[PDB]
RNA sequence: ACAGGUUUGGUCCUGGCCUUUCUAUUAAUUCUUAAUAAAAUUACACAUGCAAGUAUCCGCGCCCCGGUGAGAAUGCCCUCCAGAUCUUAA
């Protein structure tokens, strides 16, 4: 690919004119299989490093088809013009490798306004707006809150007395541990 | 549930008084029940040791 | 009493200038197709049908509600200093209930720092759509809806969808909706492309947003160009509604003009591109009144 | 399934994934396994913090007061998010591990001061 | 005092019936009186009335 | 289907079109009507179309038809308090039998619309679980929240094993 | 997990549990922040079996509840 | 096979055929459209003001292969197959 | 099923078998690293280790979790619920 920044600046040229035309990548392709019916599920991969896996998919055949969400003229073969819906593996002939990125780079183009799609309409999300409930305003402050007091009068450590102090110290006699006193209002950093 | 072929199972209705009279008959007297060792700290009846707070 | 935009007197006009244009509104879309029906039908039922479209027209045109930009949430309920640090990360709290509605929602958020205090706007629709989505809503911000997006969107004469796109995507009361709304609305009056909001459910919001900025000129021109003189005397009647303080108001009062002398006595008041008005105003005159 | 006894328990149903937590507040019985039978799932709690760095949690509080007025026991992690939330009060275990971890943390500054001398 | 969220519940509860009250709302403690561990837990058979 | 002579009221769609939804009384329907004469005319081609969308629609209620017994058609409804609903029907059409018995004993559309409005607020959408009674089975799927590590594989930071590693040392 | 009918293992017979290290101004403190939460929330059950109490009655025997049970009757008849 | 098709395909009803067999308009109703009565063909010569008879059960030949199909007890697993193009 | 091959010197009809599609176990050949999911021959017999503890004694739990699919055409769904358990005066 010698353009390798505008990728459909190959979809306009005279090589894809006289090489595809009106018709896409995809119509001359056949799918080599066993049977009348053919797997659900396409090859994985058919450029397996340098070497090509024989007979090359509509996409991959062509080394000058970029795979972007710029060019959305290559991206408008592989969705229906009516139903809008992305064509499956079994439909084109691509395989796997390049079917995941065509959706992507079709979602991709999609969200960015370049693909057209189907926009409902939707109504609106509630039936009344009405900012007037206390949810989304401003409520009374708290008595507490209004002067910096915690919640609750036990949420903050009150230095317990001695005489309790004792009383737990000869109950749980043995197993003492070192005292700790109020601990820091402000916990401080590494 | 309730079906037709239900079979009338009595060997499981005889063994529950069996084992309520064993229960009246076979009552373990308190006296051995709370019995206690107080060199180990074991219950002799049952065979649990108490805690190690109330040694 | 204001003018506002859910009053019969207002509504009565948008409705008459938005049009009923069938081909346009039930337009085939690009869903799931279906093989068609046909029932044989004589002249009073395919009146009768094409009736029932029309009332079905209507409510596809339901105009949506136009708010101001909502004041933004700051409110704290409790302050722990104890959690000051105990946890990284915030925990957000929603209260999850069929019955109650959405306005009414308890959304909390306990900061790392020890606040618990309410979820932002930006946040309350954030977890609304998690815990209750809706299709058509993405959690996070769509890139669609970046300037540069939206500027080929416009180059792409996709504005309708644009507009149905941001107000399934955003909650009318928002900002970023008021913004984007304005922004399209800036660049239709701009190129001059009214004609796409001809018959769909977005016309009078610009119109109504067009006579709030007092941008009238063009959207003047483009109803005498496409032969609309009911669409424009009813334009310049919402704009003397909406402003009654007003030489343009009081020259109409004070003179006992018709529909047709409306449009002048604007043009000649406060038009801005005045010269024009008038210009396609004789054109319209010495084309209509020869072959008609 | 038929229990001898049990009560009814608002706890965290671990129905998640691996390496990636997610419970699911619910309402069951105190027999039942934890991912199990239960009664009415009232919320759900996402530990991992999002894109935005917040740890969704979702109740359902009007099924939350009702089932408690009901006769639900509660658990330590469930009142330790009502806690958080403001429903309920703060739970000690809460305020006494915020107090150890305001001692480690007296004790490591001292130690990286004492350290550089 | 009410938890935070649980006060504020009440406060956007009553006020969307039309009530101006701004009293502070208060939590009761009469029944919720609880005897200590220490305190032995009757033995005999409860009787259903 | 191709078998008989209607093969259309065999079908789901003509058994479900057919809004005819019993109060919670009503217990029994016997339908007696004739195989002869121009007026039983209306109750035989309903007893040949409407009778399966009642029947349909209500599934516990008994409904037992009665041929050449009486001169005349009629139907007698048995509700739950004992009171026995007599309609006459000599000369009425097919339709009108449907509109009567809904009149006199239907549910009405404020009545229908509320029960299906409290049976959606059983599927709630907050909830998780599986597809079957939920929307979302693992939260990952969420478009915020971490990805889902069967599909996108979570850093080296987060794993237990890296974290039992530094744990180690 | 085990069953009624399990004996206990070997190395499990001869053992008691240890009770860990008490430090009695953190005790006493937590058993007091204990008792003031557990009366705070059985308060909070007291009043959310109120309301369960309250909505019951009222979904037995309202003044809405009545209304219907008499205009339904009224319509049959 | 080949037979059957073309007596088939040549003893189609054209829209304009049926409008002038039964004198009332031909009106499509597209789904996508919404309730948009669209008119294909229209009843050329004397249009006849007396509607069709509306039959409230259709005496129609159903097929159990179609039923089926509408009802979703087509549980093949050849049905729904992905294919190739055409 | 969008079907195809196959009876006969040959054609048509009826009619069976097989192929083409997807999934699971085993076997053969081949094989590099990660993440996720799952680990499935056996109601045949088990060496050894662990799986029910907590607690100032009392007490409370101890196929509850977990395991299996042998028997039973067992059962699915729907009424009434004795009894057990949690908080309360009910
Ligand atoms: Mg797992
Ligand atoms: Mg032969
Ligand atoms: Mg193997
Ligand atoms: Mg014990
Ligand atoms: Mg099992
Ligand atoms: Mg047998
Ligand atoms: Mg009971
Ligand atoms: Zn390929
Ligand atoms: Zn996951």
């Amino acid at each position: 690919s010698p353009y390798k920044d505008e990728p459909w600046k190959y979809l306009d040229s005279e090589e894809y004119q006289n090489r595809y035309g009106s018709r896409p990548v995809w119509a001359d392709y056949r799918r080599n299989h066993k049977g009348g019916i053919p797997p659900q599920r396409t090859r994985k991969m058919c450029i397996r490093g340098n070497k090509v896996a024989g007979n090359p998919c509509p996409i991959c055949r062509d080394q000058k088809l970029h795979v972007d969400f710029r060019n959305v003229k290559l991206l408008e073969q592989f969705v229906c013009a009516h139903t809008g819906i992305i064509f499956h593996a079994p439909y084109t002939g691509v395989c796997m490798k390049q079917h995941k990125k065509l959706t992507q780079a079709i979602q991709k183009a999609r969200d960015h306004g370049l693909l057209r799609y189907h926009i409902p309409q939707v109504e609106p999300r509630d039936l009344d707006f009405s900012t007037t409930h206390g949810a989304v305003s401003s409520t009374p402050p708290a008595p507490t809150l209004v002067s910096g007091d915690p919640w609750y009068p036990w949420y903050s450590w009150k230095q317990p007395p001695e005489r309790e102090l004792s009383r737990l110290r000869r109950l749980y006699q043995g197993r003492l541990r070192e005292e700790s006193g109020p601990p820091p209002e402000l916990m401080p950093e590494v | 549930m309730a079906r037709k072929k239900v079979r009338p199972r009595l060997i499981a209705e005889l063994a529950r008084r069996v084992r309520a009279l064993r229960e009246q008959r076979e009552r373990p007297r308190d006296s051995q029940r709370y019995a206690l060792d107080y060199e180990t700290m074991m219950r002799p009846h049952s065979g649990n040791r108490l805690p190690m707070r109330a040694w | 009493r204001k003018p506002t935009f859910m009053d019969e007197e207002v509504q009565n006009i948008l409705i008459k200038m938005t049009g009923l244009d069938l081909q346009k509104i039930f337009k085939p879309a690009l869903q799931e197709l279906k093989p068609p029906t046909y029932k044989l039908m004589t002249q009073a039922q395919l009146e009768e049908a094409t009736k029932q479209a029309v009332e079905a027209a209507k409510v596809r045109l339901k105009m949506p509600p136009v708010l101001e930009e909502r004041a933004p949430i700051n409110d704290v309920l409790a302050e722990d200093k104890i959690l000051e640090g105990t946890e990284t990360a915030k925990y957000v709290f929603t209260d999850i209930s069929y019955s109650i509605p959405h306005r009414e929602r308890f959304i909390v958020v306990r900061e790392p720092s020890g606040t618990l205090r309410k979820a932002s706007w930006e946040e309350r629709d954030r977890m609304i759509q998690v815990y209750f989505p809706r299709e058509g809503r993405r959690i996070l911000t769509p890139v669609i809806f970046k300037e540069e997006n939206l500027q080929t969107m416009y180059s792409q004469d996709q504005h309708v969808d644009v507009l149905n796109l941001c107000v399934a995507q955003f909650e009318p009361d928002s900002a970023e909706y008021i913004k984007i709304h304005h922004h399209t609305y800036e660049d239709i009056d701009k190129c001059g492309k009214y004609d796409l909001l001809r018959s769909t459910r977005h016309f009078g919001g610009m119109a109504w947003y067009f006579v709030n900025k007092k941008k009238i000129d063009g959207l003047l021109i483009d109803q005498i160009q496409r032969d609309l003189v009911s669409d424009a005397t009813s334009l310049v009647h919402l704009y003397h509604i909406l402003h009654p303080d007003g030489q343009s108001a009081q020259e109409a009062k004070k003179q006992g003009a018709e529909g047709l002398h409306l449009i002048k006595v604007f043009a000649k008041t406060e038009a801005q591109k005045g010269a024009y008005i008038e210009l396609t105003l004789q054109a319209y005159q010495e084309a209509f009144i020869t072959h008609s | 399934r038929a229990y001898r006894g049990g009560h009814l328990t608002i706890r965290l149903a671990l129905g998640g994934c691996t390496n990636r937590p997610f419970y699911r507040i619910v309402a069951a019985h105190s027999k039942c396994p934890r991912d199990g039978r239960f009664v009415e799932q009232l919320g759900s709690y996402d530990p991992l913090p999002n894109s935005h760095g917040e740890k969704l949690v979702a109740l359902n509080f009007d099924r939350i007061r009702h089932w408690i007025g009901c006769g639900a026991h509660l658990s330590k992690p469930v009142e330790k998010l009502l806690g958080l939330s403001g429903f309920y009060p703060l739970h000690p275990m809460m305020i006494t591990n915020a107090e150890r971890l305001r001692r480690k943390r007296a004790r490591e500054v001292l130690l990286a001061s004492q350290k550089t001398d | 005092p009410y938890p935070p969220l649980l006060r504020a519940m009440i406060l956007a509860q009553r006020q969307k019936y039309g009530d101006t009250s701004t009293e502070e709302p208060m939590l009761n403690l009469e029944r919720a009186r609880i005897d200590p561990w220490d305190y032995p837990a009757k033995l005999e058979a409860k009787t259903k009335t | 289907p191709m078998k008989g002579r209607f093969p259309i009221r065999r079908t789901l769609q003509y058994l479900g079109q057919g809004d005819v939804v019993f109060k919670d009384s009503v217990k029994v329907m016997t339908v007696n009507y004739n195989t002869h004469g121009e007026l039983g005319e209306g109750a035989r081609k309903f007893v040949f179309f409407n009778i399966p969308q009642i029947q349909y629609k209500n599934p516990w209620v008994q409904i037992t038809m009665f041929k050449n017994m009486t001169p005349s058609p009629f139907l007698r409804f048995y509700l739950d308090s004992g009171e026995q609903v007599l309609v006459d029907v000599e000369s009425k059409s097919n339709k009108e039998i449907v509109e009567h018995i809904r009149k006199i004993l239907g549910k009405n559309e404020e009545t229908l619309e509320k029960e299906e409005q409290e049976k959606k607020q059983l599927s709630h959408p907050a909830h998780f679980g599986p597809r079957k009674y939920c929307l979302r089975e693992c939260m990952c799927e969420v478009e915020g929240q971490v990805p889902c590590p069967g599909l996108v594989p979570l850093p080296k930071e987060m794993t237990g094993k890296y974290k039992a590693a530094l744990k180690a040392t | 997990r085990k069953t009624r009918h399990d004996p206990p293992a070997k190395s499990k017979a001869g053992r008691v549990a240890t009770p860990p290290a008490v430090d009695p101004t953190e005790f006493f403190v937590l058993t007091e922040r204990y008792r003031q939460y557990r009366q705070t929330v059985r308060a909070l059950r007291l009043e959310f079996m109120s309301e369960v109490r309250k909505k019951l009655h009222e979904a037995r025997a309202g003044v809405q509840a009545e209304r219907k049970a008499q205009e339904d009757a009224a319509e049959h008849r | 096979l080949t037979r059957g098709l073309f007596l088939g395909l040549s003893r189609q009803e054209t829209h304009q055929q049926l409008a002038d067999k039964k004198s009332l308009h031909v009106v499509e109703f597209r789904e996508e459209c919404g309730p948009l009565p669209i008119v294909v063909a229209s009843p050329q010569g004397a249009l006849r003001k007396d509607p069709e008879p509306e039959d409230e059960v259709p005496d129609i030949t159903l097929d159990w292969e179609d039923v089926k199909a509408a009802q979703g007890m087509k549980r093949s697993v050849w049905s729904g197959l992905k294919r190739a193009a055409t």
